[PDB]
């Protein structure tokens, strides 16, 4: 601390919702499937980073 | 004589006027900083009525005085803007 | 001290130079972040906005942190597994700073 | 009395007919209606006076003066005035 | 003087001391009255309606209820309800008070005033008929009530009586800025002039 | 046939230096302060009529 | 081209092209939408004010009765600084530098 | 805790964070022993749509939805509003939009949050829906305004008087001759507001130098 | 006749539909895989929309305004298929207008701005100043050679 009181710890073990996030913004640039459910990739994924 | 001349063009240019984009900024710049160095002499007349002036100088920033800098801005944009004007009123009845 | 223009052949103080001249250029790229916004992340919310707290809120803000009363925010280590776009973490906040 | 009235409504009116600048200024009698039409210069046209015309009439006497060059001012002789106050 | 009235007392609502000190129930009726006078309806809509303390506080007291109803019909742009709210406002929340008491007569003129503007601005020209009967009153009243404030330059529109319309003549124009910058440069050219004589003599 | 193609002085800069030294003269026309232009102005419309 | 050309306004009327081209005010606005196509004369049209204010004449045939007129237009111009020049002196008489 | 987020997100004017949430929380529900929580679901249901209809969205609409189970055990009268309602929206059709929410009034009678995110929406499309139609003219009747969106008269020029206010095209109503003129030009000059700093700050200083200059006295 | 067709379009011209239409209907109508087709005669219909189009454009340059009376005859259109055409164009963003619905005129210019006007002008005079300086030098060489 005093050099470093923050300190930001970054995960890859993630949440469900938070792999929802990273899927939109991707599909923002190129949307993936979007005739098909998205959502079944989300469960599957479970370490990805 | 002949280093003198530079052409005809040395006297067209008299007439010759600027973009009036150009002058509308310049004039714009130049009141901004009147404000701002009226403030930065508004400091200088804080109080200055300590003892020797020299220490004044030098505390108050007499040195790179503020008054000298606000005459200057103050008259280059006064006479540039006193030419433009009479030029313009030049060209309205000379031409037409 | 800080640096200062010399004449070439007269050899003394003509001109002075800001002490920003004659250091370390600052972004060797253009300084901003490539298209790469809080859209495109994607991460990582919660976290990023620590950051934001963190880096641009007291610059932007210094009036608010004074009302607090602390002292403004120290030294961030960002760390932990990579392709974590830490490093990019720091460089779209920094975008939006100005 | 009726002069004053007849110098007030040039900026007033534009026309009256005959009937109503004779209740409004008081002439007596119809020739006196005309009558004083041909001293304050107001023509009568289809039974009406014109302060209009008034108007103009005083509009060319401003030109015919030799004191106006000087007195509205060319822009030309302002920018020149402002100029040599500071080279003095 | 009510800028700094809005400026301290809309604040205190946020971290509020009653320790030897005065109810919550006056200081937020206070401090929405003299808010609604200062700010312009941009910042209205921040600090008085959108403010979470005073809608935390509900509505429990009936000066609270009068001053809040005032400001939001003012703000969502009608007319029809705003006439007898008004009058409920003076009548509950500033004659009780004591030093509001000193500030009746003004809060109505200026109320008026306020409602005026936003429709003024927004409109070219009205009728006498439509703008009386959105505010709740007649064609009678209405002449009067604009005979105050039109011929102290208020509002700065006229009224074609003859047409029956309400025309507008709000100048935005340069013409309008010009009379306003040599306002400044008057007061500026007689305070030289007696700073400079005065020490020209000793 | 001579057609007439624009022509300007507009001096080297190893020249320039003695263009500074020999011209020791205050300078008429030069583009300086208001009084210099107001004598330019009026040198410019005697310029442009004769043309 | 010819009459806005002789003319020293340059701006002319639909009434006056009509008269002289012998043609109904419909088909002279059609004339004038013909002429800015061929680069004949280029600028505005205006319906409502009944106007073509031109911005461009092509260059013609020039005879000896337009130099007249040009020449003629020129001496106008030449009082025209002179006059000016005159006003020019009398302010400023006393101080130059 | 996770639909409490949702609610309080969704309501920041946040729909991607907000839907996250939405959507676990069906999840949960769906995944708990239905007793009452059926009834919490559904509700949820309507606020996973609300979300996608405010960022403008029904490919995404067409992936939630689903026969399986979104409309066959979750079949109500809320995903007929929705689907009106999405529908509605991307047309850009504000009369469509209305009857939808004649004959699902108990939506928003019902629904705190559906109606506070209908009443912006609302507000969102007759505000686009007029951009459009007053760009390429100007002296505009007022009464064809009323032609185009499908609304009332005196409805549209009270409607209008809040968006010179809200201050997004500006210009002056015409109640009297019935026109609508469109002004768009700059309110000020630049050299002029600079200006007005600079003359206000010498009218200070020379208070100030007298201050200075009555020793004289 | 391709080739007068080519012509029209490219070049700037004001033209009237029903007369066009009459030209090239015993033409080009009855040339099938064009407009001989049966979902080719809804690309007939098209090409009197390219040509009002076409009449558009050319009187948005030429014409700084005009009564909407007038422009509704030349088009050959109704007052109601006048305005969504403006309307429709204005969106693609290539021209601008200000029409009014009391329908007196149509304004097709975008009003323009102080700056370019003045910065246009400023040229002008220039352009005089160069012009009379050039001038000079061959009034010189022209007396002389004489
Ligand atoms: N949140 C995000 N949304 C979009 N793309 C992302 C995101 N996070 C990371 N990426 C992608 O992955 C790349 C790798 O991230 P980055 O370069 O920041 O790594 P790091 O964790 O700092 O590793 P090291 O340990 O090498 O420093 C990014 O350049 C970006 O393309
Ligand atoms: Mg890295």
């Amino acid at each position: 601390p005093g050099r470093l009181d923050r300190k930001i710890e970054f995960p890859s073990l993630r949440d469900r919702r938070e792999r929802r996030l990273i899927f939109g913004t991707i599909a923002s640039k190129m949307s993936l499937a979007p005739e098909a459910d998205l959502d079944s990739l989300i469960i599957r994924n479970d370490s990805l980073s | 004589k002949m280093l003198m001349n530079l052409h005809k063009e040395q006297w067209q240019s008299g007439l010759k006027m600027y973009d009036y984009e150009e002058k509308e900024e310049s004039n714009l710049a130049a009141t901004k900083s009147m404000v701002k160095i009226a403030e930065q002499y508004s400091k200088r007349i804080e109080e200055e009525k300590e003892l020797t002036e020299e220490e004044l100088k030098t505390r108050y920033v007499g040195r790179q005085d503020p008054k000298k800098h606000l005459s200057e801005t103050a008259d280059e944009t006064l006479e540039n803007n006193i030419v433009s004007v009479l030029t313009a009123g030049v060209n309205s009845v000379a031409i037409k | 001290s800080m640096s200062v223009a010399l004449h070439r052949h007269s050899n003394a103080l003509v001109d002075i130079l800001p002490p920003d001249s004659d250091s370390s250029i600052s972004v060797m790229g253009e300084n901003e972040k490539p298209d790469v916004t809080y859209a495109d992340v994607g991460g990582l919310d919660m976290q990023k906005q620590e950051i934001r707290e963190a880096v641009e809120l007291p610059l932007v803000q210094a009036d608010l942190y004074e009302q607090i009363g602390i002292d403004p925010p120290r030294g961030v280590l960002l760390y932990g597994p990579p392709g974590t776009g830490k490093t990019m973490l720091v460089k779209a906040v920094a975008n939006s700073t100005k | 009395i009726r002069d004053e009235i007849a110098k007030n409504t040039e900026l007033s009116y534009d026309f009256l007919p005959l009937s109503n600048i004779k209740a409004l200024l008081f002439f007596n009698n119809e020739k006196e209606t005309e009558k004083f039409a041909l001293e304050r210069n107001w023509p009568i046209v289809n039974s009406k006076v014109y302060f209009n015309n008034q108007s103009k009439e005083k509009a060319d006497y401003e030109d015919e003066m030799m004191h106006e060059e000087d007195q509205k001012t060319n822009i030309i002789e302002k920018a020149m005035d402002y100029a040599i106050s500071i080279e003095n | 003087n009510f800028k700094e009235a809005a400026k301290l007392l809309v604040d205190s609502l946020a971290t509020f001391t009653s320790i030897e000190l005065t109810s919550y129930e006056s200081i937020a009726t206070y401090a929405s009255v003299t808010g609604l006078f200062t700010l312009e309806r941009t910042d209205l809509k921040s600090k008085v309606i959108d403010s979470p303390e005073l809608l935390s506080l509900i509505s429990t007291t009936a000066a609270l209820q009068s001053i809040s109803s005032l400001t939001i019909s003012l703000y969502a742009s009608d007319y029809a309800s705003y006439f007898p709210y008004l009058l409920e406002t003076y009548a509950n929340v500033l004659i009780p008070c004591k030093y509001l008491n000193r500030h009746a007569d003004f809060f109505v003129r200026e109320m008026r005033r306020k409602v005026y503007a936003q429709l003024l601005e927004s409109y070219k020209t009205l009728s006498l008929k439509s703008m009386a009967s959105a505010f709740g009153v007649s064609v009678a009243f209405l002449d009067n009530d604009l005979g105050k404030f039109i011929p102290n330059k208020q509002l700065n529109c006229v009224i074609d009586r003859v047409n029956g319309i309400v025309e507008t003549n709000r100048p935005d124009n340069k013409n309008a800025q010009y009379h306003l910058l040599v306002k400044q440069g008057d007061g500026l050219l007689t305070k030289l002039q007696k700073y400079g004589a005065a020490v020209r003599l000793t | 046939t001579f057609l007439h193609l624009p022509c300007t002085i507009e001096a080297e800069e190893a020249e320039e230096i003695g263009v500074e030294h020999l011209l020791r003269d205050v300078r008429d026309q030069a583009a300086g302060g208001l009084s210099i232009r107001l004598t330019n102005q009026l040198k410019s419309l005697k310029g442009l009529q004769s043309k | 081209i010819e009459t806005v050309f002789v003319k020293n306004i340059r701006m002319l009327s639909f009434e006056d092209i009509s008269k002289a081209t012998h043609l109904p005010k419909d088909n002279v606005e059609h004339l004038v939408m013909r002429a800015i196509s061929l680069g004949l004369l280029k600028g505005s049209i205006d319906q409502v004010n009944e106007l073509v204010t031109i911005s461009w004449v092509q260059p013609r045939i020039i005879s000896g009765d337009q130099i007249t007129k040009m020449k003629d237009r020129l001496v106008e111009w030449n009082d025209q600084v002179e006059k000016l020049g005159k006003k020019m002196e009398a302010r400023g008489q006393s101080i130059w530098v | 805790l996770d639909l409490m987020s949702g609610i309080l997100h969704c309501e920041d004017k946040d729909y991607k964070t907000a839907f996250s949430y939405f959507f676990e929380s069906f999840e949960s529900y769906h995944n708990l022993t239905t007793h009452n929580s059926y009834e919490k679901a559904c509700q949820v249901l309507k606020y996973m749509l609300l979300s996608k209809i405010m960022l403008n969205l029904i490919d995404d609409v067409k992936n939630i939805l689903n026969a399986k189970y979104t409309k066959e055990t979750y079949q109500s009268r809320g995903i007929d509003a929705m689907k009106a309602v999405a529908e509605a929206y991307n047309n850009r059709s504000l009369l469509d939009f209305n009857t939808a929410l004649k004959q699902y009034e108990k939506e928003l009678m019902g629904d705190e949050l559906t109606r506070s995110h209908f009443n912006a929406l609302y507000d969102t499309l007759l505000e686009s829906n007029l951009c459009k139609i007053i760009e390429p003219f100007e002296c505009v009747e007022i009464s064809h305004i009323s032609k185009i969106i499908g609304l009332d008269t005196q409805q549209v020029e009270g409607k209008l008087s809040q968006m010179i206010l809200d201050k997004i095209f500006y210009g002056v109503l015409d109640q009297g001759n019935g026109w609508l003129y469109v002004y768009e030009t700059p309110n000020q000059d630049a050299t002029y507001d600079s200006a007005l700093e600079l003359v206000g700050q010498l009218n200070k200083v020379v208070d100030q130098l007298f201050e200075k200059a009555s020793v004289l006295y | 006749s391709q080739e007068s067709l080519v012509k029209l379009f490219t070049t700037n011209e004001l033209m009237r539909w029903p007369i066009v239409q009459k030209t090239y209907e015993p033409v080009l109508n009855e040339d099938d895989l064009a407009f001989g087709g049966e979902a080719n005669k809804h690309h007939w219909e098209d090409l009197q929309k390219r040509v009002i189009e076409h009449n558009l454009r050319v009187i948005s340059e030429y014409y700084s305004r005009i009564t909407l009376l007038r422009l509704n005859e030349l088009l050959d259109l109704t007052e109601s298929q006048t305005e969504t055409y403006i309307s429709d164009l204005v969106n693609q963003g290539i021209i601008y207008a200000k029409v009014n619905r009391p329908a007196k005129i149509v304004n097709f210019e975008k009003p323009k701005n102080s700056s370019q006007l003045l910065n246009e002008w400023s040229h002008n005079v220039d352009e005089l100043l160069e012009h009379i300086e050039t001038i000079g030098h061959l009034i010189t060489k022209e007396e002389i050679m004489h």
